[PDB]
């Protein structure tokens, strides 16, 4: 048994963290750097409307 | 001697000399879509500049 016991050990990843939940959330997009002062408000607007 | 000539001074070739080495540009306009960042030369870089 302890011998059987290799196969999962090389089966399964190793991750630092797990990810813990928070009640809340962030939404962040990537972009592009030439945007304007009115265009990112109205693109806010959208964003946050939808 | 070339100073007398044309009747300069060294305050005035220091004034002209320290005002004619710097770069500055501080606007940005927008061109209907994005923004266009507004810059200015003015380095010294070569001989050619001092003379």
């Amino acid at each position: 048994s302890v011998l059987t016991v290799l196969w999962p050990l090389n089966k399964v990843g190793g991750e630092f963290l797990p990810q813990i939940n928070e009640g809340d959330l962030l939404y962040m997009p990537s972009t592009l750097p030439g945007i304007s002062a009115a265009e990112a408000a109205s693109m806010l607007q959208k964003t946050d409307k939808l | 001697q070339r100073l007398a000539q044309y009747g300069i001074s060294l305050a005035e070739v220091k004034s002209a000399l320290d005002a004619s080495n710097q770069e500055a540009g501080g606007s940005s306009i927008e061109l209907a879509e994005a923004e266009y960042m507004v810059r200015a030369s003015g380095y010294l870089q070569t001989l050619d500049d001092f003379n």
